[PDB]
RNA sequence: GGAUAGUGGCCUACCAUGGUUUCAACGGGUAACGGGGAAUAAGGGUUCGAUUCCGGAGAGGGAGCCUGAGAAACGGCUACCACAUCCAAGGAAGGCAGCAGGCGCGCAAAUUACCCAAUCCUAAUUCAGGGAGGUAGUGACAAUAAAUAACGAUACAGGGCCCAUUCGGGUCUUGUAAUUGGAAUGAGUACAAUGUAAAUACCUUAACGAGGAACAAUUGGAGGGCAAGUCUGGUGCCAGCAGCCGCGGUAAUUCCAGCUCCAAUAGCGUAUAUUAAAGUUGUUGCAGUUAAAAAGCUCGUAGUUGAACUUUGGGCCCGGUUGGCCG
RNA sequence: GGACUUUUACUUUGAAAAAAUUAGAGUGUUCAAAGCAGGCGUAUUGCUCGAAUAUAUUAGCAUGGAAUAAUAGAAUAGGACG
């Protein structure tokens, strides 16, 4: 099978994807505190039971 | 040419890495007892894993076997002495049963919380590592200290720090230095 | 604070049974400081290349300074 | 009893016979024939560091269609020539001919990876840096 | 008999024809020092051990030997081979698989520092010597403990719950909050004393030291296996992904990003090896009519295996160790 | 002490046995990995528990067992006893 095909496009898509900088955000707690943030979010106060439960929902 | 400085590790890691039931179950232990890691659960279930093993091994020997008696009673008295094993169930088919939370309920993390003194197990952490809350006059800053059930009466604040008197501490003693300067001379 | 301590049945008893760094710490002995430990080693090795006193060797090199 | 001799004194036959059939195990054979040390581009080593000869676009296998952008490398402890893939969009612009790359395996136990035919390796570092760092931004290719 | 410290084909002389082997001799390979041991946890096993202790071997390669109680010594000598330094060209010197340190090799590994204070060793010897050894430096080899925050108040929203003819908020807090509030602490910095041979750190502890601009956690992943989006933007079988199955040819749940989310977290990814999963090496324990696999057939040596039968039954004594009912 | 004794396999118990490792007891190194310490008064003149135990097999040795499985014995009697 062909071994000498074109190299010209190396890096194509990554070069031409429109830049988006990160957006400055709340600092997340580290270690134990983050686990607490997960506990209260997952169980204590819950959120939504719609049909069962979701974690990374979009528009629903 | 030396003696090898020896060691061993304290934790085992779960076989199946992604199990929704076990990840649900684990986080709930960190939520209740104030853990920072899944490793702190891994550590304990590894301790339990071998205790069950030793108890499994002894239980197969004949009753009133010399070894079964010496090591079986010793394991028991140690689990009583910390307070994991109940005084009635002292004959070790319970040590064969047991479970993880019985060990977790015995942590100085939790016992500083259990009778007052903390109110939110997370506040129990911050106090422990911060050199408040001794046992004797001896300060202990490790949340995992495992209250030994006869040192339980003795968990108060320390002869140092606030809450145990003999100083406010620098944050407060900085604010006392803005009152006698701005409003004073 | 948990230490360890000695008390000697005389003062001149202490000075002879005590380490010579301890008396230094206290002020009951001077620290006579010498050449670096690897400096002395080199001085020994330089001293090995000579046989005899070594002032007798100086004169035969005072003849070298002519020839 | 179908086969295996059950007698109490048949140990010798039992180990001899098992010693024999271990050679049908692919791994036991490979490890005892020393195929690691004998064949194979690496010496049996974890990685190996060669030098880039040419740059190849490799035509991918079906039912894919693509150009896989590898490098021909001559292993420095060997002289054995090896073709190796350059992962992660771009990164062919990160190498150059005569540049000094460090190659690792593909994690198939020999065995070419994807639609990429013949390629048993991948680049890890170039000019002593690591393509990863270069690909993100964390480091810059050295001067020469 | 000679030689040895001494036994012995150790060697010599004379004599004989012996010695080993399918129960695998002999030979070959070993990316082979052996052992105590290490990794893997149903058991049985499989794999590994250069390497902190024991034993053996070596000092660039071979051989030889002086000294000596002890060496076939190498930080002893002599020779040859290979390296290799100085020079006034006549000659002379060298042996780091000691501690560092340099080259080289490579995927792969640290200071040309301090000390005999401890541990012990040697000498003529309490003293001296000791890169043995200890001290510090370099040091995400591995192993241990585990900070990155904690608590009130308030503005609504609740969810409770008594009542509901109907405003509803009121006390028991569930918590999402774009103003708030005073608390705490070592991470650092540092008097001091401790520490130490002298230092350094740790443990102690004056003076300092947290509000989002930190003193700001990472690393991978988010179609399946496999825990977490069918969001938005880009590309358009290209660029890339993808361990395996598979994604990309214009609304991509796999690429390139943004947001959000998952797992593990001072660590996490990749490569290589090995172990479990593997009853895919099967003694425990595999399979062979048609999926891999019964030799065309019988004989047959080694090997493995090999029917049944020979004091069985009865009587008494002795004294032990649990456990019962009482103590 | 004299005079003689068919050979074994298996199994039991025990001795001979390095330490570190491993299994494991005791001890609150503040927890822990560790370590082998330490714990008590009259803390002005000492008192005191420790520093276990287990594995350690194949071979050799020592002891008990006599099932299972081998082996040998008396037929040209060149038998056994005395
Ligand atoms: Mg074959
Ligand atoms: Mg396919
Ligand atoms: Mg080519
Ligand atoms: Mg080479
Ligand atoms: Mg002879
Ligand atoms: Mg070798
Ligand atoms: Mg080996
Ligand atoms: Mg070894
Ligand atoms: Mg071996
Ligand atoms: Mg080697
Ligand atoms: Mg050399
Ligand atoms: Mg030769
Ligand atoms: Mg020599
Ligand atoms: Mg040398
Ligand atoms: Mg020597
Ligand atoms: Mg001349
Ligand atoms: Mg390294
Ligand atoms: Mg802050
Ligand atoms: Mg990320
Ligand atoms: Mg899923
Ligand atoms: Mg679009
Ligand atoms: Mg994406
Ligand atoms: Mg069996
Ligand atoms: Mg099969
Ligand atoms: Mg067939
Ligand atoms: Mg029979």
């Amino acid at each position: 099978a062909k071994v000498h095909g074109s190299l010209a496009r190396a890096g194509k898509v990554k070069s031409q994807t429109p830049k988006v900088e990160k957006t400055e955000k709340p600092k997340k707690p580290k270690g134990r505190a983050y686990k607490r943030l997960l506990y209260t979010r997952r169980f204590v106060n819950v959120t939504l039971v719609n049909g069962k439960r979701r974690m990374n929902p979009g528009p629903s | 040419p030396r003696a090898p400085r020896t060691y061993s590790k304290t934790y085992s890691t779960p076989k199946r890495p992604y199990e929704s039931s076990r990840l649900d179950a684990e986080l709930k232990l960190a939520g209740e007892f104030g853990l920072k890691n899944k490793k702190e659960i891994y550590r304990i279930s590894f301790q339990l894993s071998k205790i069950r093993r030793a108890a499994r091994d002894l239980l197969t020997r004949d009753e009133k076997d010399p070894k079964r008696l010496f090591e079986g009673n010793a394991l028991i008295r140690r689990l009583v002495r910390v307070g994991v094993l109940s005084e009635d169930k002292k004959k070790l088919d319970y040590v064969l049963a047991l479970k993880v939370e019985d060990f977790l309920e015995r942590r100085l993390q939790t016992q500083v919380y259990k009778l007052g003194l903390a109110k939110s197990v997370h506040h129990a952490r911050v106090l422990i590592t911060q050199r408040h809350i001794a046992v004797g006059k001896q300060i202990v800053n490790i949340p995992s200290f495992m209250v030994r059930l006869d040192s339980e009466k003795h968990i108060d604040f320390a002869p140092t720090s606030p809450f145990g008197g003999a100083r406010p501490g620098r944050v407060a003693r900085r604010n006392a230095a803005r009152k006698a300067e701005a409003s004073g001379e | 604070s948990v230490g360890f301590g000695l008390v000697y049945n005389s003062v001149a008893e202490a000075k002879k049974f005590e380490p010579t760094y301890r008396l230094v710490r206290y002020g009951l002995a001077e620290k006579v400081e010498k050449a670096s430990r690897q400096q002395r080693k080199q001085k020994k090795n330089r001293d090995k290349k000579i046989f005899g006193t070594g002032k007798r060797l100086a004169k035969k090199v005072a003849r070298r300074n002519a020839d | 009893g179908k086969g295996k001799p059950r007698g109490l004194n048949s140990a010798r036959k039992l180990r001899v016979h098992r010693r024999n059939n271990r050679w049908a195990e692919n791994n036991y054979k490979k490890r005892l024939l020393g195929t690691a040390f004998k064949s194979s581009p690496f010496g049996g080593s974890s990685h190996a560091k060669g030098i880039v000869l040419e740059k190849l676009g490799i035509e991918s296998k079906q039912p894919n269609s693509a150009i896989r952008k590898c490098v021909r490398v001559q292993l420095i402890k060997n002289g054995k020539k090896v073709t190796a893939f350059v992962p992660n969009d771009g990164c062919l612009n990160f190498v150059d001919e005569n540049d000094e790359v460090l190659l690792a395996g593909f994690g198939r136990k020999g065995k070419a990876k994807g639609d990429i035919p013949g390629v048993r390796f991948k680049v890890v570092k170039v000019s002593g840096v690591s393509l990863l760092a270069l690909w993100k931004e964390k480091k810059e290719k050295p001067r020469s």
